[PDB]
C-alpha cells in the first residue's frame, strides 16, 4: 500500500533516437553522454503523482538496432502502454514508426495505451519531419503526441504524465 | 630474481584459483593476469594469447584446435624457453586464458576477490577480469545471426560514439584513456552521434598527427606506443575501431539469457543501484605480420538460475574477428567481409 497503482512501461523505437535519454531524464533529470548503448532491455522506475494518486511507473527501455527485434518483442504482452520514439531530425526513423505498430499490435495487449514522441526536438537547424506531419499521423491513429528533447527537458515529464493518465483513465 | 612473465606462467600452472593461495596474492595475480592479451590466432590455433610487462619480459600462449598448450617466455635479457603447459581440473589453466573452446555447456568462473557489484566501477573490474577468462563459443542462425536480416551493422557508428569514452579499449596491449579515446572519436570524424567517418579517414585512416597525439595521452612503453601510431594510420583500424562496438554481436548470447539478465536489472532497480546497463572492454591487435584481430567484449549483470536465488553475477559476451587487409569502415563493406565468432561464459562473485 505505498503506491495506489503500478503501470508498466515500454520504450520502443529505432536505434539512436533517444529512448535512454528520455528515461535518464525522467527518472533522474540528468542528461549526459557517458553512456554505452543499451544491450537488449534497461528497465528504471519513478513514482508520479497524479490526482493526488500515488502511481509507481516502470518502465522498460529496449535496444532497437533490427537483430534484437525478436527478444525484445517478448516485452510487448505485460505492458501497460507503450511509447514509439523517432528522432525529428532522421526522416527513416519516423517511417518506421509504422513498423514499431506493428509490432505493437503483434505483441502488445489488445487495449495497451499508445503514445508516439518526437525525441530531440531542440536540433531545429537539423529537424526534417514537421510537428504537423507527425500529428496528423498519430491522429489518424487515434495516438495522443508530443516532440520532445531528453537535452532541455522538454516536455519529457509531461510525455510520461500523459501517458500515465491515460492509463489511469482505462483503469 | 623472477621476471613477470615467469611469474605469471607459474600461477597460470599451479592454478589462479588454487585454494592455497592467500589472497593478498590474488592480488598479485590480477595486476599480471591484465596483461594477458588475444591477438591473431595462426591457422591451426584456437587461440592465441601474448602478454608484454614492464620489465620487459613478455609471455606467448598457444592453444592448438586440440588443446595442446604452449607457452613461450622471452626473459628481459632476450632468452626465449618455450614450456608445454597442461590443463587439468586442478589448474584449470585453460579457464584461465582469453580463449573460446567448443565445450558443451557456457563456462562459469568464480570472481576472485571482494569485487562486489554496487556500481559503475565494480561492474568494469568486473568485465576487466573476466573478459581474462575463458569463453564457450555459441552458435546462431538466421535469426540470431548479427550480420543477417534487413540491416546488418545499421547501428555502429551510433554504438561508437555512445562506446568511445566510455570503454575499456586496449591498442596492441596499450592502454587507450577516455581522453584519449575522445580524441579518437574526433579523429575519426564522429564528432556527433549522427554522422558517419570523413572520407578521408575511409580511405586513408586518422593522419599521422592525430595518430601521434592518441598515443601520448595513452599508457604503456615508447616502443609499444610507436605500433599505436602505425596502427591507427591503417584505414582498417577505422574498421576495427567501429564494428568492435556493434550492439548487436551480444543477440546470440542473450537469446539464451536474456531473462535472467532483466531480472538482475529490476532486482537492482528496486535497491537504487546505479548500475550501468552494460559495459564494454575491447582489445585490438596487429601482429608483426601486420594481421588485425578485435576480441570485444560485453559484461552485463545476471542472475544465478533459479535455485540460488538473490545471487548476481556477470554474463561476458566476447566477439573475435579478424579485419582482413583491404576492408574499409563502411557498413556495406563490414557486412560481407567480416566474420565474428561469438562466446559467453558467466561469473558469479565471492560475496
Ligand atoms: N540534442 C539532443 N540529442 C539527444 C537527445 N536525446 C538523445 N540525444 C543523443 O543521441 C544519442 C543516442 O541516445 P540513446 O538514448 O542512446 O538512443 P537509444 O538507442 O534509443 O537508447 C545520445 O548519446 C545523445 O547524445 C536530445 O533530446 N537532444
Ligand atoms: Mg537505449
Amino acid at each position: 500500500p505505498e503506491y495506489d497503482y503500478l503501470f508498466k512501461l515500454l520504450l520502443i523505437g529505432d536505434s539512436g533516437v533517444g529512448k535512454s535519454c528520455l528515461l535518464l531524464r525522467f527518472a533522474d533529470d540528468t542528461y549526459t553522454e557517458s553512456y554505452i548503448s543499451t544491450i537488449g532491455v534497461d528497465f528504471k522506475i519513478r513514482t508520479i503523482e497524479l490526482d493526488g494518486k500515488t502511481i509507481k511507473l516502470q518502465i522498460w527501455d529496449t535496444a532497437g538496432q533490427e537483430r534484437f527485434r525478436t527478444i525484445t518483442s517478448s516485452y510487448y504482452r505485460g505492458a501497460h502502454g507503450i511509447i514509439v520514439v523517432y528522432d525529428v531530425t532522421d526522416q527513416e526513423s519516423f517511417n518506421n514508426v509504422k513498423q514499431w505498430l506493428q509490432e505493437i499490435d503483434r505483441y502488445a495487449s489488445e487495449n495497451v495505451n499508445k503514445l508516439l514522441v518526437g525525441n530531440k526536438c531542440d536540433l531545429t537547424t537539423k529537424k526534417v519531419v514537421d510537428y504537423t506531419t507527425a500529428k496528423e499521423f498519430a491522429d489518424s491513429l487515434g495516438i495522443p503526441f508530443l516532440e520532445t528533447s531528453a537535452k532541455n527537458a522538454t516536455n519529457v515529464e509531461q510525455s510520461f504524465m500523459t501517458m500515465a493518465a491515460e492509463i489511469k483513465k482505462r483503469m | 630474481e623472477m621476471s613477470c612473465a615467469e611469474k605469471l606462467l607459474k600461477v597460470l600452472s599451479f592454478g589462479l584459483w588454487n585454494p592455497t593461495y592467500s589472497r593478498s596474492e590474488r592480488q598479485s595475480f590480477q595486476e599480471l593476469l591484465t596483461v594477458l592479451e588475444p591477438v591473431y590466432p595462426l591457422p591451426n590455433e584456437l587461440g592465441r594469447v601474448s602478454a608484454r610487462f614492464s620489465d620487459g619480459s613478455s609471455l606467448r600462449i598457444s592453444v592448438t584446435n586440440s588443446e595442446s598448450i604452449e607457452a613461450e617466455i622471452r626473459t628481459p635479457n632476450n632468452e626465449k624457453i618455450t614450456v608445454l603447459l597442461e590443463s587439468n581440473e586442478q589448474n584449470r589453466l585453460l579457464q584461465s586464458l582469453p580463449i573460446d573452446r567448443h565445450m558443451p555447456y557456457i563456462q562459469v568462473h568464480r570472481a576472485l576477490s571482494e569485487m562486489d557489484l554496487t556500481d559503475t566501477t565494480s561492474m568494469r573490474n568486473l568485465l576487466g577480469f573476466t573478459s581474462k577468462l575463458s569463453t564457450t563459443l555459441i552458435p546462431h542462425n538466421a535469426q540470431t545471426d548479427p550480420l543477417s536480416g534487413p540491416t546488418p551493422f545499421s547501428s555502429i557508428f551510433m554504438d561508437t560514439c555512445r562506446g568511445l569514452g566510455n570503454a575499456k579499449l586496449s591498442l596492441n596491449g596499450v592502454d587507450i584513456p577516455a581522453n584519449a579515446q575522445m580524441l579518437l572519436r574526433d579523429a575519426l570524424g564522429l564528432k556527433d552521434t549522427h554522422s558517419s567517418p570523413t572520407r578521408n579517414v575511409i580511405d586513408h585512416g586518422i593522419s599521422r598527427h592525430d595518430a601521434e597525439q592518441i598515443a601520448r595521452e595513452s599508457s604503456g612503453s615508447d616502443k609499444q606506443k610507436a605500433e599505436v601510431v602505425e596502427f591507427l594510420c591503417h584505414p582498417e583500424a577505422a574498421t576495427a575501431i567501429c564494428s568492435a562496438f556493434y550492439q548487436s554481436f551480444n543477440v546470440p548470447a542473450l537469446t539464451l539469457t536474456h531473462e535472467r539478465i532483466s531480472k538482475a536489472s529490476e532486482y537492482n532497480a528496486e535497491r537504487s543501484l546505479d548500475t550501468p546497463n552494460a559495459c564494454i572492454n575491447i582489445s585490438i591487435s596487429q601482429s608483426s605480420d601486420g594481421n588485425i584481430y578485435v576480441t570485444s567484449h560485453t559484461g552485463v549483470l545476471i542472475m544465478a538460475p533459479e535455485d540460488r536465488p538473490n545471487e548476481m553475477g556477470m554474463l561476458t559476451n566476447r566477439t573475435s574477428y579478424e579485419v582482413p587487409q583491404g576492408v574499409k569502415c563502411i557498413i556495406d563493406e563490414m557486412v560481407r567481409a567480416l566474420q565474428p565468432r561469438y562466446a559467453a561464459s558467466e561469473t558469479y562473485l565471492q560475496n
